[PDB]
């Protein structure tokens, strides 16, 4: 046998393969690519930024309540990349846990506590053969109190890790390697500077070339205690500067 | 320890000295001994060049 | 694939190397089989137009109806299998009823839609149960949250629409919406439009025969989800028939 | 979906065996020598120590000699993995019995509580049985000195001398040949056990890194459970080794 | 529980598979004979497989459920003792016997235990993800009456009383030789009943007193399990009686 | 195979030194070179040959 | 929100007499990052590779090297998600123990607890075992301690152990380089060398994490301190 | 099938297809390809652009669970009769 | 052929088992034999019931 374990069960249910790691788990990372969404997140010292498509496909779909930037809670917000069905499901579960934490535990929620908490849950889903390793990936922004602005991304596999720069989506590998060159030729991060880096990476990689109504940018700022979308006004001012950049 | 570059170095230095005294069996024996410990693939290219 | 005894359509925990889930997809093809249910957001309410399938010759009104009241001011139009729709009606109505009791204000559609979608989505994840074989719209008017239209599919997505169609004709029917300016428009005029779209889309092989049911939830009903009067139905029926000729 | 994957290994076979217990039976045989012999003043266990390196911490008393109670001790043949969960559970059971009764627990009473659990896995549930077979040694008031063996479904048998593991047939026959039903003392009993382990094991002189021997001896009316140290073991090896030397001549 | 996978499902042959698989496993071996006397009932098993190095005192293959109820068991394979399988039926039956004696002031009868065996096998059948035990038990005991009884059960859970029965290695063959030996004198004299059990066991394979273990019950007095030394003396006296009749 | 590898490795050394007879020195270097192959066999828990 | 779970036989014995799942789990840990633990007998030192192969990872608080409690730590090799739940679980047991005794949980005691978890994952169906090998360290009750727990649910005692890629060579390099009755300084030096003998090549201080364990506690050193060490080793 | 049609009155008794009749799938090692091949050939000439000729068909299966949806519908399976265990 | 081995106890053991069967009874050459069938293996797992 070749071309998947069809005489075997290993992509049918969750159990380790003869090769070590599961077919199914690897396959979950392939479900992200289906969403059509690519997110680029850039970590700064002024804000931690997310740039994602506002993009609507008709007159019939809202854009006054359809967004992939989500306010988990005031300080910490996130973007979901991949399957839309799984996307909402994690957001609500995250929202309830965030209120419950704040109420009982009394601690303000950094980037790590939401990220790590979801990640452990998404391990249980991967571990059960009833549930499936997630169809979405969550990239969080939020201000860590000791570190400063932080960008984390948690895997549908159930791993969390910190990132100075990250990308998730259809072109996961292409955008991260592109952004790697930008880190290497380092930018002293101002407000405008983190936002600029994120949009140039995504514009080159998709090769659409975005304008301000087509993207929506999410910041969690050090003077904003709440999560805010920058919308078109600030984006256009940066956008022109991008053409003049290089 | 022979799984190391460092051991090769002492043995080479010694072989040069016995040669000068005109302790010729000693220098010869010590020279093969350095090459035996040099075989290890834990030795970096440069150590090999000096050994020749 | 479709004929198999392990995974694929047995499961939905399964993934292909593409990433697909076939069972969740088979549930989508199921909503497609029966006629169209449209629900149009106005800045003042929602108007529905539903084909109500006439499956016999000894019909009475409300028989195999697809119009449900989730809350006092929410209506729900379903398309696809009615078996799955009845269980979905109980779950949605229950989440709304408790909401009214506790919060004491009119359920925001954005909240209700998130909860039912999560429930559909819990089944699509699972290989332990199949997921519902219908797709539904929830549509509502309130002055505490405005006029809202939401749509939930067999996958477990909730996103707001300003004019939606579910059922066989939906790719054709949706096109007719882009033609219409419906975001700003009285619920009185929009009833005339939902009725004419349905009459033209229907053909004798999507389903044998239908009974026209339109519903109000807008400025006219004063924020109540009710069925349209005999008068309203007939003039909207007439305009559908005159446009059909 | 779910039944198809279930290989139906929980099914009875017409012959009257459980497939799983039989496959577990093989897991015990791959694994090292564990033998227990009865003696008339104490009783001893000899188990194969399989942890030989020159860098060993020895964070445990032993990784095969387990003192389950403060009146029982046991040795292992099977898989270390199963042995670790199991060994803990054996401790709660031995210890609760000690609380209620306040007298040393029979070796027979100790195998039976576990047996229910073993059986449960095999018959239904589709859960693996434990990969170890345990030789429990003890003294209880009622019979005097006893040795009990448990198997992968909890099948029990009282034995004066028994052996399971690697070259189980060879060890038990040999021991059957010299000794038949309790003909020796505690001193001689250690010398046979190490001798058997010697032949069975690849190293034919042994050391204390290769063997670990545990004694359970009734002194001043109370059961003493002691894992013997490396020093005591070398003395026992030299006694058997010397006895072998005379044999040849 | 989570396990509900089928092990038993009904046949068009009008049977339950496990029960029949069990029934043949008592055809193929583990001779257990019981005779009912007129003061005392004796049951005997042949094989504990005493290879002259094993213990004989503490090994029990006849277990006292109560002090007036005892059972001897059989079902064999390559895994020869199914002592484990028996040990469950033995423990649940032990509590139930005692329990019946607390509630109902009559000493528990064999007829109660036999219905209780018929329901345990069945209950395991109806429950999801569960399988009938392979055991067949010769339930011996005393009623309210003080009358000696011997009852026999099968792996399905159907019970009959019988004066003398043999099961294992040809159930009918051992029983038809034994049928001549069942006479009015044999049942009356208690000592002759002890010999009747031993005399049947000897037909399949002869000799061994250690292989043979039998337990005796007299009146409502506690179970007495006989020493092997008592058996050896008895087989020697049985062998001479065979030469006398014949 | 390893033991024979000592003689075989020895010959490479005799050419290098430019001898006509495989001296003791050739053998010293050979044992150590063969010991490195052994070490590789052990690391991989599979044979070298493929 | 309607499920009973499935428990099925791929977690029962094969005819070979060895468990089908355990062999595969051991394969997952072999593919992992190499990890050495050395008991000095002057403190326990644990070293792992910091990297994940892109060094666009912030890791100034996210580490592979995590304290469980005041002086016991875990270092892992193998799977990242599975380790994350094991780190979290291990802590929870530590604090439970902390409530009753006042002392933090011994390495000897902790492994058995963790071992039960590894066991549930193997023995019940509809799950699969964790594919993470653990090096558990502590200094408590007057002696420093190093334990190994492999993914099956076995725990083994070693005084110098190596893991991951070229687990075999690490154990032999440890045998050779490190001798008994040497100090703590010597121990720290030898671990980075075992990691050199176990995946070779270029090292930065963001490609290695080194953490030292004493009764003062387990701490993972800052990027600078690790940098000074690098220069020492070949 | 062609030979059958030309001769005068044919009955083709397709004997015992359990897994030699199985539903279309592919495993990428050989697949069900060879099995479905016979199956599919019988479908192409029967329905075809030419109908079944002078050919009567009788099927013996112990597993209808295996068969393709094409075979199970009428035009070569007009009436289903169960010859099973008797009364 | 490592894949043949773990698959069901060897396709190479299959050839050995059959040759061993043929050799157990054959013609009048059961009496005398000067043709053996020899196996090299390094596992005990591969060994079926006749081996």
């Amino acid at each position: 046998m070749s071309r998947g374990s069809s005489a075997g069960f290993d992509r049918h249910i969750t159990i380790f393969s003869p090769e070590g790691r599961l077919y199914q788990v690897e396959y979950a990372f392939k479900a992200i690519n289906q969403g059509g969404l690519t997110s680029v997140a850039v970590r700064g010292k002024d804000c931690a930024v997310i740039v994602t498509q506002k993009k609507v496909p008709d007159k019939l779909l809202d854009s006054s309540t359809v967004t992939h930037l989500f306010k988990i809670t005031e300080n910490i917000g996130c973007v979901m990349t991949g399957m839309t069905a799984d996307s909402r499901s994690q957001v609500q579960r995250a929202r309830y846990e965030a209120a419950n934490w704040k109420y009982k535990y009394g601690y303000e929620i950094p980037v790590d506590m939401l990220c790590k908490r979801i990640a452990d849950i998404s391990q249980v889903y991967t571990q059960n053969a009833e549930m499936r390793p997630l169809g979405c990936c969550m990239i969080l922004i939020g201000i860590d109190e000791e570190q400063g602005p932080q960008v984390y991304k948690c895997d549908p596999a159930g791993y969390y890790c910190g990132f100075k720069a990250t990308a998730a989506g259809v072109k996961q590998t292409e955008s991260t390697s592109f952004l790697e060159k930008k880190v290497k030729k380092k930018f002293d991060w101002t407000f405008e500077q983190t936002v600029e880096t994120a949009i140039t990476c995504l514009s080159t990689v998709l090769s659409i070339d975005f304008k301000p109504s087509e993207i929506e940018v999410g910041v969690v700022t050090v003077e904003n205690p709440k999560f805010r979308i920058l919308t078109e006004a600030e984006i256009d001012a940066h956008l022109v500067a991008l053409a003049e950049r290089d | 320890m022979d799984d190391k570059a460092l051991l090769v170095e002492v043995q080479l230095l010694e072989s040069k000295t016995y040669h000068a005294l005109s302790n010729l069996p000693k220098a010869r024996a010590a020279l093969t001994s350095a090459r035996t410990t040099a075989n290890a693939i834990y030795c970096p290219p440069k150590l090999q060049a000096t050994l020749d | 694939m479709s004929s198999i005894g392990t995974g694929y359509d047995l499961s939905a925990s399964t993934f292909s190397p593409d990433g697909r889930v076939f069972q969740v997809e088979y549930a989508m093809k199921a909503v497609e089989n029966s006629s169209t249910a449209i629900g149009i957001r106005c800045k003042d309410g929602v108007v529905f137009g539903v084909e109500k399938l006439v499956l016999s010759k000894l019909y009475e009104e409300g028989s195999n109806k697809r119009l449900f009241n989730v809350d006092r001011h929410v209506g729900m139009a379903v398309a696809g299998l009615l078996a799955d729709a009845r269980s979905l009606a109980d779950i949605a109505r229950e989440e709304a009823s408790n909401f009214r009791s506790n919060f004491g204000y009119n359920i925001p559609l954005k909240h209700l839609a998130d909860r039912v979608a999560m429930y559909v989505h819990a089944y699509t994840l699972y290989s332990a149960v199949r997921p519902f074989g219908c797709s539904f719209m929830l549509g509502s008017y309130s002055v505490n949250d405005g006029a809202q239209l939401y749509m939930i599919d067999p996958s477990g997505v909730s996103y707001g629409y300003w004019g939606c169609a579910i059922g066989k004709a939906r790719q054709a029917a949706k096109t007719e919406i882009e033609k219409l300016q419906m975001k700003e428009m009285t619920c009185r005029d929009v009833v005339k439009e939902v009725a004419k779209i349905i009459y033209i889309v229907h053909d004798e092989v999507k389903d044998k025969a239908f009974e026209l049911e339109l519903s109000w939830v807008g400025e006219l009903t004063k924020g109540r989800h009710e069925i349209v009067p005999k008068d309203v139905r007939e003039e909207a029926e007439k305009y559908a028939k005159e446009s059909l000729k | 979906m779910s039944r198809r994957y279930d290989s139906r290994t929980t099914i009875f076979s017409p012959e009257g065996r459980l497939y799983q217990v039989e496959y577990a039976m093989e897991a015990i045989g791959h694994a090292g020598t564990c033998l227990g012999i009865l003696a008339n003043d104490g009783v001893l266990l000899a188990a194969e120590r399989r942890n030989i390196h020159k860098l060993l911490d020895e964070v445990f008393f032993s990784e095969k000699i387990y003192k389950l109670n403060e009146d029982m001790a046991c040795s292992v043949a099977g898989i270390t993995s199963d042995a670790n969960v199991l060994t803990n559970e054996l401790r709660l059971i031995a210890q609760r019995y000690l609380l209620q009764y306040q007298e040393p627990i029979p070796c027979e009473q100790l195998v039976t509580a576990l047996c229910d659990i073993k059986q449960a896995y095999t018959q239904f549930g589709g859960k693996r049985p434990f990969g170890v077979s345990l030789l429990y040694i003890g003294w209880d008031k009622h019979y005097g000195f006893q040795l009990y063996q448990s198997d992968p479904s909890g099948n029990y048998g009282g034995w004066k001398a028994t052996c399971i593991g690697n070259n189980s047939a060879a060890a038990v026959s040999m021991l059957k040949q010299d000794y038949k039903e309790g003909e020796m003392t505690l001193k001689s009993a250690l010398a046979l056990a190490v001798k058997v382990l010697n032949k069975t094991m690849d190293v034919s002189k042994l050391s204390a890194e290769k063997v670990e021997i545990a004694t359970l001896t009734r002194e001043n009316g109370k059961t003493v459970i002691r894992v013997l140290k490396q020093k005591e073991v070398e003395q026992l090896i030299k006694k058997h080794e010397e006895e072998e030397a005379k044999a040849e001549r | 529980m989570s396990y509900d996978r089928a092990i038993t499902v009904f046949s068009p042959d009008g049977h339950l598979f496990q029960v029949e698989y069990a029934q043949e496993a008592v055809k193929k071996g583990s001779t257990a004979v019981g005779v009912r006397g007129r003061d005392i009932v004796v049951l005997g098993v042949e094989k504990k497989s005493v290879a002259k190095l094993q213990d004989e005192r503490t090994v029990r293959k006849i277990c006292a459920l109560d002090d007036n109820v005892c059972m001897a068991f059989a079902v064999v394979a390559s895994v020869s003792g199914l002592t484990a399988d028996a040990r469950i039926v033995i423990n649940r039956a032990r509590v139930e016997c005692q329990s019946h004696r607390l509630t109902v002031g009559d000493p528990v009868t064999v007829e109660y235990i036999t219905r209780y065996i018929a329901s345990l096998k069945q209950r395991y059948t109806q429950s999801n993800g569960r399988r009938p035990f392979g055991i067949s038990a010769l339930i011996v005991g005393f009623d309210f009456d003080g009358t000696p009884r011997l009852y026999q059960t099968d792996p399905s859970g159907t019970y009959h009383a019988w004066k003398a029965n043999a099961i294992g290695r040809g159930a009918k063959s051992v029983r038809e030789f034994l049928e001549k030996n069942y006479t009015d004198d044999a049942i009356e004299t208690d000592d002759l009943t002890i010999k009747l059990v031993i005399k049947a066991l000897l037909e399949v394979v002869q000799s061994g007193g250690k292989n043979i273990e039998l337990a005796v019950m007299r009146r409502d007095q506690p179970l007495k399990i006989l020493s092997p030394e008592e058996i050896e003396k008895y087989v020697a006296e049985i062998e001479k009686e065979k030469e006398e009749n014949e | 195979a390893e033991v024979k590898g000592v003689c075989t490795e020895a010959g490479m050394y005799a050419l290098r030194e430019r001898r006509v007879h495989v001296t003791q020195e050739d053998f010293e270097m050979a044992v150590a070179k063969v010991m490195q192959k052994d070490s590789e066999k052990n690391m991989s828990i599979k044979k070298l040959w493929k | 929100m309607a499920e009973r779970g499935y428990s099925f036989s791929l977690t029962t014995f094969s005819p070979s007499g060895k468990l089908v799942q355990i062999e595969y789990a051991l394969a997952a840990v072999a593919g992992g990052a190499p990890s050495v633990g050395i008991k000095a007998a002057n403190g326990v030192v644990l070293a792992t590779e910091k990297k994940q192969k892109s060094i666009l990872y912030d890791e100034r608080s996210v580490h592979k090297v995590e304290p469980i409690t005041k002086h016991i730590g875990l270092v892992y090799s193998g799977m990242g998600p599975d380790y994350r739940v094991l780190v979290h679980r291990a802590r929870k047991l530590a604090q439970q123990y902390y409530l009753v005794y006042q002392e933090p949980i011994p390495t000897a005691q902790l492994v058995q607890r963790v071992a039960s978890v590894m066991q549930e994952y193997t023995q019940s169906g509809g799950v699969r075992p964790f594919g993470v090998s653990l090096l558990i360290c502590g200094w408590n009750e007057g002696r420093p301690y190093l334990f190994q727990s492999d993914p099956s649910g076995a725990y083994f005692a070693w005084k110098a152990t190596a893991m991951g890629k070229n687990y075999v060579n690490g154990k032999t390099f440890l045998e050779k380089r490190y001798n008994e009755d040497l100090e703590l300084e010597d121990a720290i030096h030898t671990a980075i060398l075992t990691l050199k003998e176990s995946f070779e090549g270029q090292m930065t201080e963001d490609n290695i994490e080194v953490g030292i364990c004493n009764e003062a506690g387990f701490r993972r050193l800052t990027p600078t301190e690790v940098r000074d060490y690098l220069a020492a080793i070949a | 099938f062609e030979m059958a049609r030309t001769k005068k009155a044919c009955l083709i008794f397709f004997d015992e297809i359990d897994a030699i009749g199985g539903a279309r799938f592919d495993d990428g090692a050989g697949g069900d390809n060879e099995v479905q091949r016979t199956m599919l050939e019988l479908i192409n000439q029967l329905d075809g652009f030419d109908p079944r000729g002078n050919i009567k068909v009788l099927m013996a299966t112990n597993r209808p669970d295996t068969l393709d949806p094409a075979l199970m519908r009428p035009g070569r399976l007009d009436r289903k009769i169960e010859f099973s265990l008797p009364d | 052929g490592s894949s043949r081995l773990e698959g069901g106890s060897g396709g190479d053991s299959e050839v050995q088992r059959t040759m061993l069967e043929l050799l157990n009874q054959l013609d009048g050459f059961e009496a005398t034999k000067n043709i053996k069938v020899i196996m090299a293996t390094n596992r005990i797992d591969i060994l079926d019931s006749a081996l």
